[PDB]
């Protein structure tokens, strides 16, 4: 009672089954491409039941070479991925096939990539700060241990560099298990991460699942779920604190959009699929942490057209506790990690959690930066000399604060040559309190660029 | 006196530039709405 | 513990009887992306509640001569071609009763907080008529939000529909949670004419955010009169579409029974997005931003349930506080325009003001309340009458902050007064102020008692002064609360206590304030 | 013979009729919702003929509970509204059902709301000014008999008091009536207007026709036509000058846009219906003077994004003859009716329609008020004493002029008792000629508040 | 794709290649034309998904 391919349109394949054997939605079907150059077993995922015993499926491997009328056999269950401590230290694709050691986990326990989010009864808010060592993040966008963190950004503003730096700052000393889901990112950076983790002996505690952009929409849809399944196994079946890095979670919605019109859906605003919010909500809600079981998830989010009003980033914003927001405007000015201090935010940045001193310093920094942003229009035309004395002093403060939020990160050694630096949260608060209060107005502003700490500030000021 | 005259001229020029930029922003707002609707209804007509 | 562990089941087995009633059946012919087309069901009615084999539910939303396109309410993956679909003869209805206070319920009225079931007093259809023109009454009773900015500049009177509109992370949920928290003093009175019952409808929020809001309400004591109708982002588009209607129905049951309700939709933008998704999946024609033609109606049909009923209907009221996220502060977008048209007033929250430290960040001036002074107690009406003009003059004068020597005496005084008023309207989160405290605080600024305090200390000077008055001169607060006006003898007493406090107040700069 | 509902997609309902009995366009059909909770009689307005004896209809009432195959009965005539002296003092919906007294007017003469505008040979070739009696309107922005007036304003600027004033003046001075077409009413605002008019005792001279916001777009689109049909009956049959308020005619445009979207018609430039100009013309062209009687209309207009080049306001303003703009600044100065003399405008303030003396006096007043508005900044920042003697003289004269533009409105009689003044146009012209020439610059400013004409000015001056 | 295939044949034989696509904006336009002529519904800017 096998199916039969009727209609092939790019990644979407229609399969007609006998009446009593139409597969359930999200089931995995196996076709076979027999052309020698592209011969393979093609995994389709039932996406729609279309009637007349037809189903419409999203192909995981490229359909190049698939022939109409070819037998399609139903697996009887959704796409399953290996789970267990065996996955740690290995590289998998969306289908659960190991890359660095083919046929490795074929005998492990296999879990469906599709499962309901944890019940609302089991969710409690997370309010524990995660000290990354980055001045800007630790000060203005403090990350939440067990919470949801995002690195929004345009195209090529440093999301991959910053997420690699966060892997270097959070996972290297982490006692639990890490999972990295490369969802439609660049394969070069995936291999760079693989070798970096191998050299630092973190690979033994890290599971990598790659669905990089060379792959068709099906994998770029289901790879995030495949990695999140391993993360959920570590969360539930083992109780180990889990890190879940995803890069880039936008590719999930973008792949859904890519297959949207071939599935017959009428496009929504900006050409996205009508199911953007629900499709992304399921995946995002599976990432939350349940009480006593922590997942510290960091999701690099890509903002199309550098437009933060785009439906995808805008809808993703509601799913996050901390949201660092890289901007091309800051990147152009040479500031690396390229964070917009004003657009970025964090829910743990309250006086009741980070303390009154940290909160006051962060809010004063944001106030100074907002006033500077408001004044930049005046300065570019009427000149600095026409500002108020207080506003002039504030502008001098704000330039130094912007440059001090820059930091020489470890992952950016090949961007600057100099080694990385780590700044304790206490030192960050003290330094920014001094800046905002004036103790450093006499130092040149270039002394604050790519230094990371007060000792480095003094050394670079002396070198100037 | 010259500062008064120059700043009155600057304020008038800034107001005229604000009007021109507002007319423009309205044109691109309407054009974005139109283009979005054209894309949406082009997808609709094809499906 | 008890014998009930068995007894309940016994009561079921003795009482259970599945009788054989005739039923009309359809068959699922299509199914995809949350929509299932059901051939058959000749007598199905629009927006009926169909039940699918696996305990799944759907809403018959498109009716053609060929099929009934139904939006599936969760567990969509369990729907298959050929499945039998039975029609429940009931349009969308939700249970309603006082048992929903302190409960978190999904848009169908089923609890999701993990506690026991909810004892429903009755059921209400989600699409019942709103109160008609003849059945309403003028909005005349304040609903103290506890936020000085809103209660002074854009007052919300129970029966009103005030829109908290602004970009992300600007303070909207904070404003509405503060409003919910501020009703605890009214609740503890026990007088239904004062009690306000709250319904926080969360649409499209993540589960942990709803949990955070519930925690904020519990630690604030507000959960004993608040229900949370939660449609988390994990839930189907149907739940996000229905949640405002569920909350509105739960509130309406109280409203028609003489109670006063406060409904917070957070957000209605996600309601609109879910409706757009459903409409496009059903192939309803799209319009601007792809929204269906009746999206305005979707919001209007909702917000117009929020009304104050005439004394013939018990005099109950339901206050709407829809929350809308404006992208890049574009209040001219489609949904923001629609809901600004529908609502009676707008608190516009701006990220620029938030970063300046003007948080709660209501952009006064642009922000408006069409009910106006009718929604304020006489004390606040008289005290806060000059506040709006003072703030407008301050915003006009702000360009002159650097030349205060060159301005007229009146202009410089206006600038100094305005800076202190702006500092006065600032307010910490989860700390709403009772109406008497707001009256005294705005009295400090509008009457010029802050003109001697430094700007950077105003926030403290107010905070301490009230802390003093409450503890030692509560007669002022009691008078304002019991009489609703600031009497002349009470005003003189207040001025005397302010002056006495001034002597003992230490300005942060070390100077003396007298 | 009776049709059957064959499709129900929200407000859109398709009805199949026997081949010989398909109703013609815009006919009102009745369907029955028998479900107990939602029991109703839907009024469907035939919008299209689809063929095979199907007609697509826009439901004037929510279609929830409607069942396929339910009998649909054709009334044989389009949406008809009751017309007569009986409609005065009562509130109706778009379909002619009385809201404050159900079953009222069901036995009146009923008129179809789809009526052609007056024949071309029946139009008045000469614009005639409407001497309403208000000084500000008659001098600065004279209204046009049979024309349209935009009424810009908001809450707390006396828009409702001005509406009451114009109702009183049309009912008393011209012996006419008013019809308030509440397109897209907030039910709260509609109830407030109903009670305000009843309390002011002007409800007996006005017929309210509310299409609330909670109703589907069909009624919001047809309510303007219904109210205008009542106004047409008053104009043509009763022989009365009428005053058709339309708050807010942007709503009418947007209801048309929503109906167009529902029927599937491709959107125009900014998403508006392709026939926007034709719907607006079919509405506005009926508001005109014929056979000596006229329907004047004060139509509140919303300008989306404050963009007067937007298709909706651009189409609306092709028909607007005058523009009264109420101002918060003027209202706070005690100057009721709160009209801004500078922002407001009229297209009849030309030397030709009005007398040359009228135009000269109006232009002099506008010049004085503009010069004063310019000097406001200097007065507020530098103080009054920093002006020149000529500037101070002009400031005094402008203060007195702008305060004399206030008037003791008839709508205020209910609050104070002082009968409202109906200043003749000639008296206003000569009075403002005297004011602009300084003949009254020695009286105190309080003398000019809320007084109609030179006699009242002299009496109030002697009373101070 | 033809250039990439020609280059890849060398790449997989241990030789270093430098491919210049002048311009990929015109490939996108060509793909848009092909997709719209095949009547694939477009996405944003009329481009295919
Ligand atoms: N009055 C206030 N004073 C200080 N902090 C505030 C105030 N109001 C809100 N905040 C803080 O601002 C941030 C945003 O608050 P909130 O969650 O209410 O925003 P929101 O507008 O509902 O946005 P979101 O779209 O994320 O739900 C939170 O850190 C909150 O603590
Ligand atoms: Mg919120």
């Amino acid at each position: 009672t096998a199916g039969r391919v009727v209609r092939i349109t790019g990644p979407v394949v229609d399969v007609e089954f006998p009446r009593g054997s139409v597969p359930e939605l999200f089931n995995a079907l196996h076709a076979e491409i027999t052309f020698g150059a592209l011969a393979k077993t093609l995994t389709l995922e039932v996406a729609q039941h279309l009637g007349d015993s037809l189903v419409r499926c999203i192909s995981m491997q490229p359909t190049d070479g698939l022939v109409r009328g070819v037998e399609v056999t139903d697996t009887g269950a959704s796409i399953s991925v290996p789970v267990g401590d065996g996955v740690k230290g290995h590289v998998f694709n969306a289908l659960g096939d190991c890359l660095d050691d083919p046929g490795y986990g074929k005998d492990f326990e296999h879990w469906s990539i599709h499962r309901k989010p944890p019940a609302f009864s089991d969710l409690e808010p997370r309010t524990e700060m995660l000290e990354t060592g980055l001045k800007v993040v630790d000060l203005l966008t403090p990350y939440v241990r067990g919470g949801k963190i995002a690195l929004f950004g345009g195209a090529g503003v440093g999301k991959t560099v910053l997420i690699q730096e966060m892997i270097n700052r959070i996972a290297r000393n982490f006692g639990g298990t890490s999972v990295f889901a490369g969802v439609g990112e660049r394969t070069r950076e995936g291999n760079d991460l693989w070798v970096e983790l191998a050299d630092a002996n973190v690979l033994k505690d890290t599971a990598l699942v790659f669905g990089q952009m060379d792959e068709p929409p099906g994998t770029r849809m289901r790879v995030a779920l495949s990695a999140l399944t391993m993360a959920e196994f570590f969360r539930d079946e083992q109780g180990q604190d889990v890190l879940l890095f995803i890069d880039n979670i936008f590719r999930f919605t973008q792949a859904g959009s890519e297959v949207s019109t071939l599935l017959g859906r009428m496009p929504s605003a900006v050409g996205y699929q009508p199911t953007l919010a629900d499709e992304m909500g399921e995946l995002q809600e599976r990432i939350t942490s349940t009480r006593g079981r922590s997942i510290t998830s960091m999701q690099a989010v890509y903002v199309p057209a550098d437009d933060y009003t785009d439906p995808a980033p805008a809808t993703t914003f509601a799913h996050l506790d901390a949201t660092t927001e890289l901007s091309r405007a800051v990147f152009s000015k040479g500031i690396f990690p390229a964070v917009d201090p004003l657009a970025s935010s964090s829910t743990i940045l309250d006086p009741a959690i980070v303390g009154d001193e940290h909160y006051r310093v962060a809010q004063e920094v944001i106030r100074i930066l907002q006033r500077y942003k408001d004044l930049q229009d005046i300065i570019a035309i009427l000149g600095i000399d026409e500002l108020s004395e207080e506003d002039k002093q504030l502008v001098n403060r704000a330039r130094r604060i912007e440059r001090f939020l820059s930091q020489n990160m470890m992952a950016a050694e090949q961007f600057t040559g100099q080694p990385g630096s780590t700044v304790p949260l206490k030192e960050t608060i003290e330094a920014f309190d001094k800046l905002t209060k004036g103790e450093f107005d006499h130092l040149p502003e270039q002394a604050f660029f790519l230094i990371g700490g007060l000792d480095d500030l003094a050394k670079k000021a002396e070198s100037l | 006196a010259s500062r008064r005259r120059a700043m009155k001229s600057a304020t008038d020029n800034a107001d005229d530039l604000i009007k021109a930029l507002t007319l423009a922003a309205n044109r691109e707002r309407q054009a974005q709405i139109t283009q979005e609707i054209s894309e949406i209804v082009g997808g609709a007509n094809a499906l | 513990s008890a014998a009930d562990i068995e007894g309940a089941i016994e009561d079921y087995v003795s009482s259970f009887s599945a009788d054989t009633e005739r039923e009309e059946i359809g068959t699922v012919i299509d199914a995809g992306d949350g929509i299932a087309h059901v051939e058959g069901l000749p007598s199905v009615m629009t927006q009926e509640l169909l039940e699918f084999p696996g305990g799944v539910l759907g809403v018959a939303l498109n009716l053609d001569e060929h099929s009934v396109g139904a939006v599936i309410l969760g567990e969509f993956e369990k729907i298959e071609e050929g499945q039998q679909v039975k029609r429940t003869g009931e349009v969308l209805s939700v249970p309603v009763g006082d048992a929903f206070l302190g409960r978190v319920v999904n848009p169908l009225g089923q609890p999701i907080d993990g506690q026991g079931d909810i004892a429903a007093e009755t059921r209400r259809a989600l699409e019942l008529q709103a109160p008609s023109v003849v059945q309403r009454q003028s909005v005349s009773e304040p609903l103290q939000t506890g936020i000085k900015a809103i209660d002074a500049m854009t007052p919300i009177g129970r029966g009103q529909r005030q829109l908290i509109i602004g970009d992300r992370k600007t303070g909207k949920t904070a404003v509405c949670v503060d409003t919910i928290l501020n009703q605890r003093e009214a609740w503890l009175t026990g007088d239904p004419k004062q009690q306000v019952r709250c319904v926080y409808v969360a649409i499209g929020q993540k589960g942990t955010t709803i949990a955070s809001v519930k925690r904020a309400l519990e630690e604030g004591g507000a959960m004993e009169y608040t229900t949370i109708v939660a449609a988390p982002a994990s839930d189907a588009a149907g739940f996000k579409w229905l949640a405002p209607y569920t909350g509105s129905a739960i509130g309406q049951h109280w409203m028609y029974n003489g109670k006063h309700v406060l409904i917070v939709f957070d957000d209605l933008s996600k309601q609109a997005d879910a409706y757009r998704a459903i409409s496009l999946l059903l192939r309803r024609p799209p319009g601007r931003e792809a929204f269906p033609g009746d999206v305005f109606y979707l919001h209007s049909r909702l917000l117009e349930r929020c009304a104050k009923l005439s004394d013939e209907l018990g005099g109950g009221s339901m206050t709407g506080l829809p929350i809308i996220e404006t992208k890049a502060n574009d209040i001219s977008a489609f949904i923001p325009t629609n809901v600004i048209s529908i609502t009676d007033g707008q608190c516009f929250l701006e990220s620029d003001l938030f970063n300046q430290g003007v948080r709660p960040a209501i952009n006064v001036g642009v922000s408006v309340s069409r009910v106006g002074g009718a929604a304020q107690i006489k004390a606040m009406k008289e005290v806060a009458g000059s506040l709006r003009l003072d703030l407008s003059q301050y915003r006009e004068l702000e360009a002159f902050a650097a030349f205060a020597s060159d301005l007229d005496a009146a202009s410089k005084a206006q600038l100094d007064r305005g800076a202190r008023l702006v500092e006065l309207l600032k307010q910490p989160q989860y700390s709403p102020l009772a109406v008497e405290e707001q009256v005294v605080a705005i009295f400090l600024g509008t009457q010029g008692h802050l003109d001697s305090v430094p700007v950077e200390d105003v926030q403290r000077f107010e905070s301490e002064l009230l802390e003093h008055v409450k503890a030692s001169h509560s007669d002022i607060f009691d008078g304002i609360r019991e009489t609703k006006k600031l009497s002349e003898e009470a005003e003189e007493k207040l001025v005397s206590v302010i002056n006495e406090f001034k002597k003992g107040f230490q300005a942060s700069d070390g100077s003396s304030v007298v």
